């Protein structure tokens, strides 16, 4: 897992392109994905 | 002279109230700001 780094990503087959930082979401246990107004996934829980 | 100096001077000073009184008083240059910022949110809302 690199952060803090423009990389490609791919979370369970969710492909993207970013930074990938810390986050302060306070997810539940049944979600995986965090998303956005525009419904693009701006916040993700690592698989392992 | 002074009835007229007198009278502009307490018309000036109740500007500053019926600006910050009457809410709707800047409403005009409130809604140029409400019309761009609720363009982009509907650009973006439109992404979804």
């Amino acid at each position: 897992l690199v952060k803090n780094k423009c990389v490609n990503f791919n979370f369970n087959g969710l492909k993207g392109t970013g930074v990938l930082t810390e986050s302060n979401k306070k997810f539940l246990p049944f979600q995986q994905f965090g998303r956005d107004i525009a419904d693009t996934t701006d916040a993700v829980r690592d698989p392992q | 002279q002074k009835l007229i100096a007198n009278q502009f001077n307490s018309a000036i000073g109740k500007i500053q109230d019926s600006l910050s009184s009457t809410p709707s008083a800047l409403g005009k240059l409130q809604d140029v700001v409400n019309h761009n910022a609720q363009a982009l949110n509907t650009l973006v809302k439109q992404l979804s």
